[PDB]
Protein backbone atom coordinates (compact mmCIF):
# COMPACT_ATOMS: atom_id res chain seq x y z
CA UNK A 1 0.00 0.00 0.00
CA UNK A 2 3.15 2.02 0.54
CA UNK A 3 4.45 1.51 -2.91
CA UNK A 4 0.51 2.21 -4.32
CA UNK A 5 0.38 5.92 -2.54
CA UNK A 6 3.70 6.69 -3.49
CA UNK A 7 3.12 6.00 -7.18
CA UNK A 8 0.15 7.74 -6.68
CA UNK A 9 2.15 11.06 -5.39
CA UNK A 10 4.46 10.65 -8.04
CA UNK A 11 2.01 10.27 -10.87
CA UNK A 12 0.09 13.80 -9.98
CA UNK A 13 3.98 15.47 -10.00
CA UNK A 14 4.41 14.01 -13.60
CA UNK A 15 1.21 14.93 -15.28
CA UNK A 16 1.93 18.82 -14.01
CA UNK A 17 4.97 18.60 -15.77
CA UNK A 18 3.36 16.84 -18.52
CA UNK A 19 0.97 19.43 -19.03
CA UNK A 20 2.70 22.12 -18.46
CA UNK A 21 6.12 21.46 -19.84
CA UNK A 22 9.43 23.58 -19.03
CA UNK A 23 10.42 24.90 -22.41
CA UNK A 24 13.47 27.36 -23.62
CA UNK A 25 15.26 27.60 -20.17
CA UNK A 26 18.88 28.44 -21.14
CA UNK A 27 20.70 29.08 -24.63
CA UNK A 28 23.91 27.49 -26.43
CA UNK A 29 26.03 30.39 -25.60
CA UNK A 30 25.96 30.02 -21.49
CA UNK A 31 27.86 26.67 -22.13
CA UNK A 32 31.10 25.89 -22.91
CA UNK A 33 31.66 22.60 -24.88
CA UNK A 34 34.12 20.56 -23.92
CA UNK A 35 34.56 16.75 -25.03
CA UNK A 36 31.83 14.37 -26.74
CA UNK A 37 30.72 11.84 -24.15
CA UNK A 38 28.71 9.67 -26.67
CA UNK A 39 26.97 9.48 -30.38
CA UNK A 40 23.88 7.44 -31.48
CA UNK A 41 21.75 6.90 -34.31
CA UNK A 42 20.35 10.31 -33.71
CA UNK A 43 22.62 12.53 -31.08
CA UNK A 44 25.70 13.67 -30.01
CA UNK A 45 26.03 14.23 -26.46
CA UNK A 46 29.00 16.46 -25.26
CA UNK A 47 30.14 17.59 -21.69
CA UNK A 48 29.71 21.03 -21.30
CA UNK A 49 30.31 23.33 -18.01
CA UNK A 50 27.60 26.17 -17.37
CA UNK A 51 29.57 29.19 -17.33
CA UNK A 52 27.64 31.08 -14.97
CA UNK A 53 27.33 28.01 -12.68
CA UNK A 54 30.70 26.57 -13.23
CA UNK A 55 28.75 23.08 -13.03
CA UNK A 56 29.22 20.28 -15.81
CA UNK A 57 26.60 18.75 -17.47
CA UNK A 58 25.46 16.91 -20.68
CA UNK A 59 24.74 18.04 -23.26
CA UNK A 60 22.10 16.11 -26.22
CA UNK A 61 22.63 17.69 -29.69
CA UNK A 62 19.75 16.93 -31.73
CA UNK A 63 20.28 18.35 -35.82
CA UNK A 64 16.43 19.06 -36.88
CA UNK A 65 17.24 18.42 -40.61
CA UNK A 66 18.21 14.24 -39.58
CA UNK A 67 15.47 14.23 -37.15
CA UNK A 68 13.16 14.71 -39.78
CA UNK A 69 14.86 12.79 -42.35
CA UNK A 70 14.40 9.39 -40.20
CA UNK A 71 11.33 10.28 -39.26
CA UNK A 72 11.89 11.14 -35.48
CA UNK A 73 10.08 13.89 -34.93
CA UNK A 74 6.53 13.51 -32.95
CA UNK A 75 9.91 10.67 -31.05
CA UNK A 76 12.07 13.46 -30.18
CA UNK A 77 8.93 15.58 -29.04
CA UNK A 78 7.91 12.30 -26.57
CA UNK A 79 11.78 12.58 -25.69
CA UNK A 80 11.49 15.67 -24.52
CA UNK A 81 8.05 16.34 -23.04
CA UNK A 82 8.69 13.16 -20.84
CA UNK A 83 12.04 13.53 -20.02
CA UNK A 84 11.52 16.63 -18.12
CA UNK A 85 8.37 15.52 -16.19
CA UNK A 86 10.15 12.65 -14.67
CA UNK A 87 11.90 12.28 -11.10
CA UNK A 88 13.28 9.25 -10.39
CA UNK A 89 16.76 8.24 -8.62
CA UNK A 90 18.03 5.92 -11.29
CA UNK A 91 16.66 8.57 -14.24
CA UNK A 92 18.93 11.03 -15.34
CA UNK A 93 17.64 14.77 -14.54
CA UNK A 94 17.51 16.92 -17.51
CA UNK A 95 18.37 20.24 -15.95
CA UNK A 96 17.78 22.58 -19.20
CA UNK A 97 16.14 22.50 -23.12
CA UNK A 98 16.43 24.71 -25.82
CA UNK A 99 16.62 25.26 -29.60
CA UNK A 100 18.07 27.34 -32.27
CA UNK A 101 18.00 27.44 -36.00
CA UNK A 102 19.62 24.28 -36.51
CA UNK A 103 19.44 21.94 -33.34
CA UNK A 104 17.72 20.78 -30.24
CA UNK A 105 19.90 20.57 -27.27
CA UNK A 106 18.67 18.41 -24.17
CA UNK A 107 20.90 19.37 -20.92
CA UNK A 108 21.28 16.85 -18.07
CA UNK A 109 23.26 16.26 -15.70
CA UNK A 110 26.80 14.47 -16.63
CA UNK A 111 26.77 11.26 -14.71
CA UNK A 112 30.30 10.45 -15.21
CA UNK A 113 31.12 6.60 -14.62
CA UNK A 114 30.16 5.72 -18.26
CA UNK A 115 28.38 3.57 -19.89
CA UNK A 116 27.31 0.17 -18.12
CA UNK A 117 28.61 -0.92 -22.00
CA UNK A 118 32.18 -0.29 -21.26
CA UNK A 119 32.38 -1.79 -17.97
CA UNK A 120 30.58 -4.79 -19.17
CA UNK A 121 32.69 -5.45 -22.44
CA UNK A 122 35.82 -4.46 -20.55
CA UNK A 123 35.19 -6.62 -17.53
CA UNK A 124 34.09 -9.63 -19.99
CA UNK A 125 30.51 -10.69 -17.60
CA UNK A 126 29.43 -9.41 -14.28
CA UNK A 127 28.61 -11.87 -11.18
CA UNK A 128 25.32 -12.61 -10.55
CA UNK A 129 25.25 -10.15 -7.09
CA UNK A 130 27.00 -7.33 -9.77
CA UNK A 131 24.03 -7.80 -12.33
CA UNK A 132 21.08 -8.11 -9.75
CA UNK A 133 21.92 -4.86 -8.09
CA UNK A 134 21.69 -3.11 -11.56
CA UNK A 135 18.70 -5.34 -12.14
CA UNK A 136 17.11 -4.13 -9.27
CA UNK A 137 17.32 -0.94 -9.75
CA UNK A 138 15.85 -1.27 -13.63
CA UNK A 139 13.06 -2.98 -11.65
CA UNK A 140 11.86 0.23 -9.69
CA UNK A 141 12.64 2.48 -12.34
CA UNK A 142 10.26 0.52 -14.92
CA UNK A 143 7.70 0.44 -11.85
CA UNK A 144 7.57 3.65 -11.67
CA UNK A 145 7.51 4.65 -15.49
CA UNK A 146 4.90 2.00 -16.30
CA UNK A 147 2.75 3.12 -13.42
CA UNK A 148 3.04 7.10 -15.43
CA UNK A 149 1.54 4.48 -18.90
CA UNK A 150 4.98 5.53 -20.09
CA UNK A 151 6.32 2.53 -22.32
CA UNK A 152 10.61 2.95 -22.11
CA UNK A 153 11.72 1.02 -25.35
CA UNK A 154 15.19 1.19 -25.43
CA UNK A 155 16.88 -0.20 -22.84
CA UNK A 156 20.55 -1.93 -23.07
CA UNK A 157 23.88 -1.21 -21.85
CA UNK A 158 24.87 1.75 -24.03
CA UNK A 159 21.94 3.47 -22.75
CA UNK A 160 22.60 3.13 -18.64
CA UNK A 161 25.41 5.58 -16.77
CA UNK A 162 27.22 4.34 -13.85
CA UNK A 163 27.01 7.44 -11.53
CA UNK A 164 29.69 8.59 -8.81
CA UNK A 165 28.38 6.10 -5.99
CA UNK A 166 28.53 3.28 -8.25
CA UNK A 167 24.57 3.19 -9.26
CA UNK A 168 22.59 3.22 -12.63
CA UNK A 169 21.08 6.23 -14.20
CA UNK A 170 18.96 5.55 -17.27
CA UNK A 171 19.44 7.99 -20.09
CA UNK A 172 18.32 8.26 -23.91
CA UNK A 173 14.13 8.26 -23.57
CA UNK A 174 14.51 8.52 -27.46
CA UNK A 175 11.57 5.75 -27.76
CA UNK A 176 9.79 6.37 -24.42
CA UNK A 177 6.03 7.48 -24.85
CA UNK A 178 2.78 8.11 -23.44
CA UNK A 179 0.17 5.65 -23.64
CA UNK A 180 -2.59 3.75 -22.15
CA UNK A 181 -3.38 0.92 -25.54
CA UNK A 182 -1.14 -0.46 -27.52
CA UNK A 183 1.54 0.89 -30.34
CA UNK A 184 3.08 -0.09 -33.08
CA UNK A 185 6.57 1.61 -33.97
CA UNK A 186 9.21 -0.63 -34.55
CA UNK A 187 12.29 0.53 -33.08
CA UNK A 188 14.25 0.15 -30.57
CA UNK A 189 17.59 -2.07 -30.06
CA UNK A 190 17.68 -5.49 -32.46
CA UNK A 191 19.10 -8.02 -29.79
CA UNK A 192 16.57 -6.09 -27.10
CA UNK A 193 13.67 -6.33 -28.98
CA UNK A 194 10.09 -8.85 -28.21
CA UNK A 195 9.32 -11.13 -30.67
CA UNK A 196 5.67 -9.04 -30.86
CA UNK A 197 7.95 -5.94 -32.07
CA UNK A 198 9.41 -8.16 -34.69
CA UNK A 199 6.23 -9.79 -35.94
CA UNK A 200 4.53 -6.49 -36.63
CA UNK A 201 1.63 -6.83 -33.59
CA UNK A 202 0.80 -4.20 -31.47
CA UNK A 203 2.79 -4.22 -28.13
CA UNK A 204 2.47 -2.87 -25.02
CA UNK A 205 4.83 -2.19 -21.65
CA UNK A 206 5.52 -5.99 -21.86
CA UNK A 207 8.04 -5.39 -23.82
CA UNK A 208 9.99 -3.44 -21.66
CA UNK A 209 10.18 -6.79 -18.99
CA UNK A 210 11.20 -8.57 -22.41
CA UNK A 211 14.21 -6.18 -22.66
CA UNK A 212 15.20 -6.49 -19.14
CA UNK A 213 15.43 -10.43 -19.46
CA UNK A 214 18.22 -9.72 -22.40
CA UNK A 215 20.31 -7.34 -20.40
CA UNK A 216 19.64 -9.37 -17.40
CA UNK A 217 21.43 -12.35 -19.46
CA UNK A 218 23.65 -9.94 -21.68
CA UNK A 219 25.41 -8.66 -17.99
CA UNK A 220 25.62 -12.21 -16.47
CA UNK A 221 26.87 -13.85 -19.47
CA UNK A 222 28.86 -11.16 -21.05
CA UNK A 223 27.16 -11.82 -24.38
CA UNK A 224 23.34 -10.87 -25.06
CA UNK A 225 20.69 -14.18 -25.67
CA UNK A 226 20.38 -13.57 -29.07
CA UNK A 227 23.14 -12.45 -31.29
CA UNK A 228 24.48 -12.95 -34.73
CA UNK A 229 26.59 -10.54 -37.63
CA UNK A 230 23.14 -9.14 -39.12
CA UNK A 231 19.92 -7.79 -37.78
CA UNK A 232 17.79 -9.90 -39.85
CA UNK A 233 19.56 -12.98 -38.18
CA UNK A 234 19.19 -11.93 -34.64
CA UNK A 235 15.36 -11.55 -35.37
CA UNK A 236 15.08 -15.45 -36.83
CA UNK A 237 16.51 -16.23 -33.20
CA UNK A 238 14.70 -14.17 -31.04
CA UNK A 239 11.31 -15.45 -32.58
CA UNK A 240 11.99 -18.95 -32.42
CA UNK A 241 12.54 -17.77 -28.76
CA UNK A 242 15.12 -20.58 -27.66
CA UNK A 243 17.35 -19.63 -25.29
CA UNK A 244 20.36 -21.40 -23.92
CA UNK A 245 22.25 -20.52 -20.71
CA UNK A 246 26.07 -20.15 -19.51
CA UNK A 247 26.43 -23.50 -17.32
CA UNK A 248 27.37 -20.98 -14.89
CA UNK A 249 24.03 -19.46 -14.34
CA UNK A 250 22.17 -20.19 -11.50
CA UNK A 251 19.52 -22.17 -11.19
CA UNK A 252 17.06 -19.22 -9.78
CA UNK A 253 18.54 -17.21 -12.45
CA UNK A 254 17.58 -18.92 -15.70
CA UNK A 255 14.19 -19.64 -13.68
CA UNK A 256 13.59 -15.23 -13.67
CA UNK A 257 15.45 -15.31 -17.59
CA UNK A 258 12.73 -17.95 -18.74
CA UNK A 259 9.73 -15.83 -17.54
CA UNK A 260 11.04 -12.60 -18.66
CA UNK A 261 11.91 -14.00 -22.07
CA UNK A 262 9.16 -15.97 -22.79
CA UNK A 263 7.19 -15.77 -26.18
CA UNK A 264 3.67 -16.09 -24.65
CA UNK A 265 2.31 -12.51 -23.58
CA UNK A 266 -0.56 -14.68 -20.90
CA UNK A 267 3.22 -15.94 -19.18
CA UNK A 268 5.53 -12.93 -19.29
CA UNK A 269 6.73 -11.70 -15.75
CA UNK A 270 6.20 -8.23 -15.72
CA UNK A 271 2.88 -8.78 -17.64
CA UNK A 272 0.59 -10.85 -14.85
CA UNK A 273 -1.79 -10.46 -12.49
CA UNK A 274 0.54 -9.62 -10.26
CA UNK A 275 2.78 -7.13 -12.26
CA UNK A 276 6.05 -6.48 -10.65
CA UNK A 277 5.82 -8.63 -8.00
CA UNK A 278 6.21 -11.70 -9.87
CA UNK A 279 9.71 -10.10 -10.49
CA UNK A 280 10.01 -8.43 -7.49
CA UNK A 281 9.09 -11.57 -5.85
CA UNK A 282 10.93 -14.21 -7.55
CA UNK A 283 13.84 -16.25 -5.68
CA UNK A 284 16.89 -14.72 -7.79
CA UNK A 285 15.73 -11.36 -5.82
CA UNK A 286 15.18 -13.28 -2.64
CA UNK A 287 18.75 -10.86 -1.17
CA UNK A 288 17.20 -7.73 -2.48
CA UNK A 289 16.03 -4.83 -0.25
CA UNK A 290 13.58 -3.08 -2.38
CA UNK A 291 13.40 -0.55 -0.19
CA UNK A 292 17.50 -0.12 0.53
CA UNK A 293 18.08 -0.14 -3.34
CA UNK A 294 15.62 2.96 -4.18
CA UNK A 295 17.33 4.94 -0.66
CA UNK A 296 20.76 4.64 -2.32
CA UNK A 297 21.53 2.58 0.66
CA UNK A 298 23.16 -0.75 -0.62
CA UNK A 299 26.78 -0.46 -1.29
CA UNK A 300 27.75 -1.02 -5.05
CA UNK A 301 29.91 -3.75 -6.30
CA UNK A 302 32.27 -1.42 -7.78
CA UNK A 303 32.64 2.66 -7.85
CA UNK A 304 34.33 4.64 -10.98
CA UNK A 305 37.52 5.67 -10.67
CA UNK A 306 37.24 10.15 -10.96
CA UNK A 307 39.89 12.02 -10.99
CA UNK A 308 38.43 15.29 -11.08
CA UNK A 309 34.98 17.46 -11.80
CA UNK A 310 34.95 17.59 -15.84
CA UNK A 311 37.04 14.27 -15.80
CA UNK A 312 36.03 12.19 -18.90
CA UNK A 313 37.96 8.93 -18.59
CA UNK A 314 35.08 6.72 -18.05
CA UNK A 315 34.13 7.49 -21.99
CA UNK A 316 35.46 6.30 -25.16
CA UNK A 317 37.17 8.74 -27.36
CA UNK A 318 34.93 10.66 -30.24
CA UNK A 319 35.61 12.39 -33.41
CA UNK A 320 34.87 15.83 -32.53
CA UNK A 321 33.02 17.91 -34.90
CA UNK A 322 31.94 21.69 -35.82
CA UNK A 323 28.40 22.99 -34.11
CA UNK A 324 27.33 24.93 -36.79
CA UNK A 325 24.17 27.12 -36.33
CA UNK A 326 22.72 28.54 -39.96
CA UNK A 327 21.50 32.20 -40.32
CA UNK A 328 18.23 30.58 -41.39
CA UNK A 329 15.75 28.34 -39.04
CA UNK A 330 15.24 25.05 -40.13
CA UNK A 331 11.93 23.10 -39.43
CA UNK A 332 10.21 26.00 -36.80
CA UNK A 333 6.98 23.99 -37.36
CA UNK A 334 7.89 20.75 -36.84
CA UNK A 335 9.43 21.31 -33.83
CA UNK A 336 7.56 24.49 -32.46
CA UNK A 337 6.39 22.66 -29.25
CA UNK A 338 10.00 21.90 -28.24
CA UNK B 1 32.53 -21.51 -27.03
CA UNK B 2 29.86 -19.07 -27.49
CA UNK B 3 31.88 -16.55 -25.93
CA UNK B 4 34.35 -16.70 -28.77
CA UNK B 5 31.59 -16.65 -31.19
CA UNK B 6 30.42 -13.20 -30.01
CA UNK B 7 33.89 -12.27 -29.41
CA UNK B 8 34.81 -12.57 -33.54
CA UNK B 9 31.25 -11.36 -34.32
CA UNK B 10 30.60 -8.32 -35.89
CA UNK B 11 28.41 -6.66 -33.28
CA UNK B 12 30.52 -6.16 -30.00
CA UNK B 13 30.59 -2.49 -30.22
CA UNK B 14 28.22 -0.30 -29.21
CA UNK B 15 24.86 -0.94 -30.73
CA UNK B 16 22.38 2.02 -32.17
CA UNK B 17 19.08 1.61 -32.54
CA UNK B 18 17.02 1.28 -35.37
CA UNK B 19 13.93 2.71 -36.55
CA UNK B 20 11.40 2.95 -39.98
N1 LIG C 1 23.60 12.39 -18.93
C1 LIG C 1 24.66 11.81 -19.53
N2 LIG C 1 25.88 11.80 -18.95
C2 LIG C 1 26.97 11.25 -19.55
N3 LIG C 1 26.91 10.66 -20.77
C3 LIG C 1 25.73 10.61 -21.44
C4 LIG C 1 24.53 11.19 -20.85
N4 LIG C 1 23.49 11.00 -21.71
C5 LIG C 1 24.02 10.35 -22.79
N5 LIG C 1 25.35 10.12 -22.62
C6 LIG C 1 26.27 9.44 -23.57
O1 LIG C 1 25.82 9.80 -24.89
C7 LIG C 1 25.48 8.59 -25.59
C8 LIG C 1 24.34 8.85 -26.55
O2 LIG C 1 23.26 9.48 -25.85
P1 LIG C 1 21.77 8.97 -26.21
O3 LIG C 1 21.76 7.46 -25.99
O4 LIG C 1 20.79 9.84 -25.42
O5 LIG C 1 21.64 9.30 -27.79
P2 LIG C 1 20.90 8.53 -28.98
O6 LIG C 1 21.22 9.15 -30.33
O7 LIG C 1 19.43 8.71 -28.72
O8 LIG C 1 21.31 6.93 -28.92
P3 LIG C 1 20.48 5.58 -29.58
O9 LIG C 1 21.11 5.15 -30.90
O10 LIG C 1 20.75 4.55 -28.43
O11 LIG C 1 18.99 5.98 -29.82
C9 LIG C 1 25.14 7.60 -24.49
O12 LIG C 1 25.18 6.26 -25.01
C10 LIG C 1 26.17 7.93 -23.45
O13 LIG C 1 27.49 7.45 -23.87
MG1 LIG D 1 21.23 5.82 -26.90
MG1 LIG E 1 18.04 7.12 -28.59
Amino acid sequence: ESVKEFLAKAKEDFLKKWESPAQNTAHLDQFERIKTLGTGSFGRVMLVKHKETGNHYAMKILDKQKVVKLKQIEHTLNEKRILQAVNFPFLVKLEFSFKDNSNLYMVMEYVPGGEMFSHLRRIGRFSEPHARFYAAQIVLTFEYLHSLDLIYRDLKPENLLIDQQGYIQVTDFGFAKRVKGRTWTLCGTPEYLAPEIILSKGYNKAVDWWALGVLIYEMAAGYPPFFADQPIQIYEKIVSGKVRFPSHFSSDLKDLLRNLLQVDLTKRFGNLKNGVNDIKNHKWFATTDWIAIYQRKVEAPFIPKFKGPGDTSNFDDYEEEEIRVSINEKCGKEFSEF
Amino acid sequence: TTYADFIASGRTGRRNAIHD
